[PDB]
């Protein structure tokens, strides 16, 4: 390689690890305020669990509460994924995760749907010729609860509407900056409920058949978007760590390639001075 | 000697597609060096798994190197070598560790040797 | 020179000590930039604490400079430096304020320093 190539080299690695570093710091940011949003989600996930804990069990309930002698006719599947890459196998694994899962119990497209958060899942799943029923596509790096209303809505509807019998739900779960798990939940119907007490529900019941029917959707939404708190954390985390990774390689080979850039400096200077004095000495 | 009517056909073919995914492996190594394999597309990631595959079972286990450790060397036949290497661009043995191919010699001892790790 | 055949095992043990502190406190800058002091863990503020005091007391007025500043120069004995930074990194000096570290000699210049202010 000549000198004025591997100083081009040079300059741009060292751009690019400039980016890759900001980048890393941006993540930091933004990783801290998904975490602080996610504690603040944890009283009313707490207060909607004990009350459907108290409720729901001890009776037959809703199609929702148990129902496992429902028949399978279709399973729907809700993936969440990031928009955008550099975030290591973030979406590699989850999406591995899924199409491993659906191609080892399923023989035909008929019997399954997917419910897709995240252009990348999105355009994985368009390249694989998957039935892809919903998406969103575009969502903050601090979501609300609004942001996915309608999407959770729907596919809580989905449920009951008879489409499909089966809701299951795969992630990133967050355990720390180095540990992304991937985890895949059971959503509904709802398979099982722990229990702290029988009596302390908030409502005193009008109506047992009716509070359910408006009790139900609502706890599920709520468990997608915990889900969906979970995964945008989880997304942070991953970035940094990549972005980290990416800077401190970027670093090494700047050294390595200075190390080769003077190591060639000093071997052209060499050869152009001999050159003169074996010429001027030839005469 | 690297020709069709010398060598014969299909010797030809697994030779020229073999330095092909090397090379094609070749162009991306500075992707990888930065960023890793993360960010490649899905065909890209296929190269890297059997071009790695591939330059590992170019090593070989010399009767010579015997003094240096304790692992007897092989000779391995032309044909055995063209039908491993046409073996491992069928992408017969994806699922086996990129470890398993390290100096054996015929390709049933890459089966071997991952059976005999954990597999 | 740093190696204890020659300059002693507690010069030497309290020179890696200091270079290891400052090492960490370096490492932490970063992350105090983005995220603030609060969001430190605990063992994370007292390596800040002791680091910026070391740091201070690495200063030192010089007889050359009391044509400038009015203050007298210091001439420090290694026995008295070794002493100082193995009390401040023993935390023995954990409540003064920061400032009194600044440009003095002898460690008890320090605590001078700090009656002095308040």
């Amino acid at each position: 390689a000549s000198l004025r190539d591997i100083k081009t080299r040079i300059n741009a690695t060292k751009k690019t690890s400039q980016i890759t570093k900001a980048m890393e710091m941006v993540s930091t940011s933004k990783l801290n305020r998904a975490e602080q949003n996610a504690k603040s989600f944890v009283p009313y996930m707490e207060k909607i669990q004990e009350v459907v804990a108290n409720v729901a069990l001890g009776a037959g309930g809703a199609s929702h509460p148990m129902l496992v002698s429902r028949p399978v006719k279709k399973t729907g599947y809700l993936v969440i994924t990031s928009d955008r890459g550099l975030a290591g196998a973030y979406n590699s694994n989850v999406l591995r995760l899924v199409y491993q899962t659906i191609q080892k119990r399923h023989a035909s497209p008929d019997e399954y749907a997917i419910i897709v958060i995240g252009r990348v899942g999105l355009s994985f799943f368009r390249k694989r010729n998957m039935p892809v029923i919903l998406d969103i596509t575009r969502l903050p790096d601090q979501p609300s609860f609004a942001d996915i209303k309608e999407i959770a809505r729907k596919t809580v509807g989905l449920f009951a509407d008879g489409t499909f019998d089966e809701l299951y739900m795969y992630y990133n779960h967050y355990v720390s900056a180095i540990q992304q798990e991937v985890t895949e939940r059971k959503l509904l119907p709802l398979t099982d409920l722990a229990e702290n007490k029988q009596r302390t529900v908030y409502e005193f019941e009008p109506s047992q058949e009716e509070i359910l029917d408006v009790l139900l959707p609502q706890y599920a939404e709520s468990l997608i978007y915990g889900a969906l708190l979970d995964a945008k954390a989880s997304e942070h985390a991953a970035r940094m760590t990549a972005m980290k990774n990416a800077t401190d390689n970027a670093n090494e080979l700047i050294r390595t390639l200075t190390l080769s850039y003077n190591r060639a400096r000093q071997a052209a200077i060499t050869q152009e001075i001999t050159e003169i004095v074996a010429g001027a000495n030839a005469l | 000697a690297l020709a069709p009517e010398i060598v014969g056909e299909e010797h030809y073919q697994v030779a020229r597609k073999v330095q092909q995914t090397l090379q094609r492996y070749k162009e991306l190594q500075d992707i990888i060096a930065i960023l890793g394999m993360d960010e490649l597309s899905d065909e890209d990631k296929l190269v890297v798994h059997r071009a790695r595959r591939i330059q590992f079972f170019l090593s070989q286990n010399f009767h010579v190197a015997e003094q240096f450790t304790g692992q007897p060397g092989s000779y391995v036949p032309v044909k055995e070598t063209v039908r491993g290497f046409k073996e491992i661009l069928e992408g017969k043995y994806d699922h086996l560790p990129e470890d398993a191919f390290r100096l054996v010699g015929r390709i049933e001892e890459v089966v071997e040797k991952a059976k005999a790790m954990g597999v």
